């Protein structure tokens, strides 16, 4: 089919687009993160090892948040206005992911721990519920 | 829309500055034999016949041409390849020996007086018992008198032992492409008026750079890339006189060089399975080597350079050019390699002029050497075997490297002199439009979606 | 423990090849005496007593 | 100017050595400890 009817698609193609528009092309970047004794002996091996390690490190985080095998995952952690008080319309229609990263770069580590603890609680409660039956 | 929740996205387009290790990629056509090349493209991955480039709309990025790690990586790789190409070659330890030299006066002009010497010496044979008496022709720049037919020695005998370059290998430059690993990317600035620093409003992303030829020279950039619109002047801090200036030409300037001597090669066996290639007699007349440039073309190019230089110094300033100040032969001359031989030309007829605020050719005499010290190192030399027959080569002048003299107040006069030396400025003139970034495909944002229990 | 070599030594450089030097010992500037080390008798005795115990 | 305990512990030796040039040689001398030399069969 015509898909989403885009002018063109490619790696990092939507870097300068609004976060709403760039969210429809997540697969384009996702699939290119793995492969897309002389002087050149170890310069080829260390790079490959580093790429594999980075990919696995990224995957593990999604694993422990309960979002494994997904590109868009919804969570159970409410948003705190201290991180950003901007509307929902001026974020998804007037900003780009590059700009957004700068704004909330300070609170990234705070958000990560809550996502872990929420998943821990969910797993414990699910185990208890299944045990009841 | 107040009950907002965290949502996780994987694969967002954001990045950050980073330093990583790039790997080479040579053309497939380089595999058709031609394994005899200093740039060992045998281990270089074949390139993609159809490279892919993505245009990044609305993106503005910051570049700094003078703090690029790609330059350091390229320098180290080039040096390592050069060193590696010399390991399986003859070591000229027994050549450090007393010589008995005399002038060569046999059909020579008045300018080649005392430039060649006819030396004889005792040499080892394939058998450890006996020796042989041989002779060879040496240039006057490679021998030092020690205290008629006075006795000399090779200039390098008191610092190290030279390694003879294997005669089959060739020095011809070959294009090379640098590529980044997975999870990284290379950004390119497509602006035609970029001056090497600041924000570039037109950007695009690629996986490998275009073919870059590692040409080694000083005072003059050869066989390079040309600007699209106008002559470009780039410098780390134009107001500081301790920083070099890089000039990129708009159109090429042709230069013709030749060694008009019919040389002869001799093979001398100095050990089991080892030979030393000496220089026999010269078949014919003896004349100096030189290079040619067109006067009118050089004048036009210098005029354009002057016009573009006044923008940083005012319209009522006198601009004049003078030859190098002083130093070693590798800094005060235009060095280059032309099909095996190594030249050292006297670029004093080029930078001789003054400009007010308002057919023929130029010949540059050149010398030749056989003991080479590359990369400004000490303790490692190289011996270049002689080349048989006459030599001729043609190339384009693409840029320049200049330097300014610290003057008192504003005397309304500015003098620029050529200057090379460090070879990192050669690479910097090609990798000025590239940078390496690291991808961060993880993001969090607020939404109205909530997880189902 | 204190140790010393109470001789004022002189170094020499000899060129035995292209870019190779062998460092020899020249003359000794002064008197020639043996090298030695010092330890305190009382401290050693105490330590040996503890070890025996 | 040696004590009675350092008697015979140092030797003054001279030998022919190679030079930077493959043709000629040099005569040199150096001091060696008695623990590093072995007699082979005055001076
Ligand atoms: C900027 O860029 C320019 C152009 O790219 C460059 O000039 C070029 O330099 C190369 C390298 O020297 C030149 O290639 C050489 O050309 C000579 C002359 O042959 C020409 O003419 C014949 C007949 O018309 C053509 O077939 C040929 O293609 C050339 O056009 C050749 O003799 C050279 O071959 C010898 O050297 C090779 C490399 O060492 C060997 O692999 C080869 O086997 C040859 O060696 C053998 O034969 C020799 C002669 O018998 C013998 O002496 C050897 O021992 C061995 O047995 C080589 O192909 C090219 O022609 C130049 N281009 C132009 C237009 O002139 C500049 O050098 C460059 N600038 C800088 C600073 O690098
Ligand atoms: C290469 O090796 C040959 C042979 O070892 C060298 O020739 C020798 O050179 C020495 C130096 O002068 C000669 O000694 C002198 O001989 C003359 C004539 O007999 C004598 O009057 C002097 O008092 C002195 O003894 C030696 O005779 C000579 N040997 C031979 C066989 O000719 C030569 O110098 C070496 N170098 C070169 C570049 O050839
Ligand atoms: C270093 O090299 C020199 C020179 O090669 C050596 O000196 C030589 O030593 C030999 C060994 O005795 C001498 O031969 C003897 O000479 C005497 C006196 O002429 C003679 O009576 C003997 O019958 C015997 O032939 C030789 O002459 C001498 N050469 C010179 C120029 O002095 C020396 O031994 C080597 N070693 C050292 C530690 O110096
Ligand atoms: C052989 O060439 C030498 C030079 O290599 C001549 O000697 C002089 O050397 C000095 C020092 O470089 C120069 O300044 C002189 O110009 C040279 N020539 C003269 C005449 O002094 C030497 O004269 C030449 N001829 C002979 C027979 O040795
Ligand atoms: C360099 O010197 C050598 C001699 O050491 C010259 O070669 C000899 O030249 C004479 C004179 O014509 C001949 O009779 C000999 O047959 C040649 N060979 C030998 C082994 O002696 C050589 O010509 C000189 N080269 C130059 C350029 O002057
Ligand atoms: C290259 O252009 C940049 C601007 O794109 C110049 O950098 C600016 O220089 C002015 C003064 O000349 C400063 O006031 C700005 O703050 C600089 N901006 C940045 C981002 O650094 C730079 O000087 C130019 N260089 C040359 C050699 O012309
Ligand atoms: C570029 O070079 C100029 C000249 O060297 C620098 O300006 C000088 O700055 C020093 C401070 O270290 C002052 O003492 C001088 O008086 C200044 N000279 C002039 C002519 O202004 C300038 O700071 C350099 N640019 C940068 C970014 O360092
Ligand atoms: C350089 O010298 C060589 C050797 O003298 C020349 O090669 C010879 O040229 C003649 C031309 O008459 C041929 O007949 C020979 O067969 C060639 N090979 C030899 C003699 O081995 C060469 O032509 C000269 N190059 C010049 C003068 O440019
Ligand atoms: C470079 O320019 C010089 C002159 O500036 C050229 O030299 C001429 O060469 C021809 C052919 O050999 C002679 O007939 C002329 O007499 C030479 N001019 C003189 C001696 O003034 C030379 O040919 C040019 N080419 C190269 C490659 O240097
Ligand atoms: C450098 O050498 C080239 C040789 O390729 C010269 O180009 C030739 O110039 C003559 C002029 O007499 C023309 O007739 C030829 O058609 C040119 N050949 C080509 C292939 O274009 C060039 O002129 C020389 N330049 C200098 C400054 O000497
Ligand atoms: C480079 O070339 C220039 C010009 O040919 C040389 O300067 C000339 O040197 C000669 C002596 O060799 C003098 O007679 C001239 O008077 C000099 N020119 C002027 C304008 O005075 C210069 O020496 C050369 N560079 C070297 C040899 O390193
Ligand atoms: C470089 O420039 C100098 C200075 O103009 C030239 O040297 C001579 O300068 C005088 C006056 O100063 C003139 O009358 C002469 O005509 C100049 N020389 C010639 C040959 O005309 C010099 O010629 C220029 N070229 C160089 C140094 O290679
Ligand atoms: C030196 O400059 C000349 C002239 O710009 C270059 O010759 C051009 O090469 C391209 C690519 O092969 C051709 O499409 C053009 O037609 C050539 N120009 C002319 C006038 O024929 C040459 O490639 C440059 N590089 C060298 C000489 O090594
Ligand atoms: C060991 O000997 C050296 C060399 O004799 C002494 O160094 C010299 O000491 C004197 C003291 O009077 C200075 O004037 C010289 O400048 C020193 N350097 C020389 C002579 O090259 C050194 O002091 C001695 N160390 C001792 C005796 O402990
Ligand atoms: C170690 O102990 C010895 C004695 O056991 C010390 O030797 C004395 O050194 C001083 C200073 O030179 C002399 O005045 C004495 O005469 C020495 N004692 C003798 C000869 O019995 C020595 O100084 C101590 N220190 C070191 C580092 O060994
Ligand atoms: C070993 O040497 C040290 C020197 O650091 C001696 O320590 C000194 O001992 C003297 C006793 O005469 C004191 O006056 C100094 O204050 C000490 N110096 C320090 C830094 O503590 C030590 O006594 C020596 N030991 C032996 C066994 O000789
Ligand atoms: C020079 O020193 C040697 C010892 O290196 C003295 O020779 C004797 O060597 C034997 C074997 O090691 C020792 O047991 C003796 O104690 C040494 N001395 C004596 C007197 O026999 C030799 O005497 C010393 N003097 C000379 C002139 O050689
Ligand atoms: C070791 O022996 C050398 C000689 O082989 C001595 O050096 C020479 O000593 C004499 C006597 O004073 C001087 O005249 C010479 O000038 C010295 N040099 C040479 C090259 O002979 C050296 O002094 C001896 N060393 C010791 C520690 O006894
Ligand atoms: C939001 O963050 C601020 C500081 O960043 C904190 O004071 C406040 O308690 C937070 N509110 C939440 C997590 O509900
Ligand atoms: C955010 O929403 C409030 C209430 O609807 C509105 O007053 C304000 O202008 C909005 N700000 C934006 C869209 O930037
Ligand atoms: C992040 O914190 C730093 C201080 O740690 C501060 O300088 C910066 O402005 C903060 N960024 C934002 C977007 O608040
Ligand atoms: C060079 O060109 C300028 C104008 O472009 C002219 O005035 C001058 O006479 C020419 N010749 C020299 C040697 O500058
Ligand atoms: C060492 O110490 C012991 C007791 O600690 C004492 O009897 C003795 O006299 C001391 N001296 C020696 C040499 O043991």
């Amino acid at each position: 089919a015509v898909g989403i009817g885009a002018v063109f698609l490619g790696f990092l193609g939507a870097a300068g687009s609004t976060m709403g528009a760039a969210s429809m092309t997540l697969t384009v970047q996702a699939r290119n993160l793995l492969s897309g004794l002389t002087v050149w002996g170890i310069k080829q091996l260390q790079a490959r090892v580093l790429a594999v390690e980075r990919y696995l490190r990224d995957q593990q985080l999604l694993g422990i948040w309960g979002c494994s095998g997904k590109l868009i995952c919804c969570t159970n952690v409410p948003w705190n206005s201290s991180w950003s008080n901007r509307n929902l319309s001026e974020i998804w229609d007037n900003m780009t992911w590059l700009q957004w990263d700068k704004e909330i770069s300070n609170y990234t580590q705070i958000i990560y721990g809550l996502l872990e603890e929420s998943q821990n609680q969910q797993e414990k409660n699910e185990q208890d519920l299944l045990a009841l039956d | 829309a107040e009950n907002l929740w965290v949502t996780v996205y994987y694969g967002v387009p954001v990045w950050k500055d980073a330093e990583t290790t790039l790997f080479c990629a040579s053309d497939a056509k380089a595999y058709e034999t031609e394994k005899h090349n200093v740039w060992a493209t045998h281990a270089c991955v074949p390139t993609d016949p159809n490279p892919q480039e993505i245009h990044l709309e609305n993106v503005t990025e910051e570049f700094n041409m003078w703090k690029n790690n790609m330059v350091e990586q390229m320098h180290t790789d080039i040096i390592s390849l050069w060193d590696q190409s010399l390991k399986p070659c003859v070591k000229l330890t027994p050549l450090c020996v007393t010589l008995q030299c005399t002038n060569v006066t046999n059909n020579i002009t008045d300018d080649m007086r005392g430039e060649l010497k006819n030396c004889s010496f005792n040499m080892t044979t394939e058998l450890r018992d006996k020796k042989q008496k041989v002779y060879s022709l040496f240039y006057r720049l490679d021998v030092v008198q020690i205290n008629s037919n006075k006795e000399y020695r090779l200039i390098n005998c008191n610092t190290s032992a030279c390694t003879q370059a294997c005669p089959k290998v060739s020095f011809e430059p070959i294009p090379i492409h640098y590529c980044a690993p997975a999870g990284f990317a290379i950004l390119k600035c497509k602006d035609k008026k970029f001056n090497g620093t600041g924000p570039c409003p037109s950007v695009s992303t690629v996986q490998c750079t275009h073919g870059i030829k590692p040409v080694v020279s000083t005072q003059l950039l050869l066989n390079g890339s040309l600007a699209e619109e106008e002559v470009m002047i780039r410098s780390e801090n134009i107001t500081n006189n301790a920083k070099n200036i890089l000039v990129q030409f708009n159109t090429p300037v042709q230069i013709n060089c030749t060694r008009p001597n019919n040389n002869t090669r001799k093979s001398i066996r100095i050990g089991p399975g080892q030979a030393f290639y000496a220089t026999g007699d010269i078949i014919g007349d003896i004349r100096q080597a030189h290079c040619n440039v067109s006067k009118a073309t050089w004048n036009e190019t210098l005029g354009k350079v002057v016009k573009q230089l006044r923008k940083h110094f005012g319209n009522n300033t006198i601009i004049r050019f003078a030859n190098s100040s002083g130093g070693d032969l590798e800094v005060t001359t235009h060095s280059f390699n032309c099909g095996g031989e190594f030249f050292y030309c006297n670029t004093s007829g080029l930078f001789n002029s003054t400009w007010i605020s308002n057919n023929d050719s130029i010949t540059l005499p050149c010398r030749i050497k056989q003991i080479i010290n590359m990369w400004q190192r000490i303790g490692q030399c190289m011996y270049a075997p002689p080349i048989q027959g006459v030599i001729r080569c043609v190339s384009n002048i693409t840029g320049l490297i200049l330097t300014r003299d610290g003057g008192s107040t504003n005397s309304t006069t500015e003098t620029f002199r050529p200057g090379g030396g460090d070879m990192r400025d050669n690479w910097r003139s090609e990798l000025y439009k590239y940078k390496v970034v690291k991808i961060e495909p993880l993001g969090v944002a607020p939404t109205r979606c909530k997880r189902r229990v």
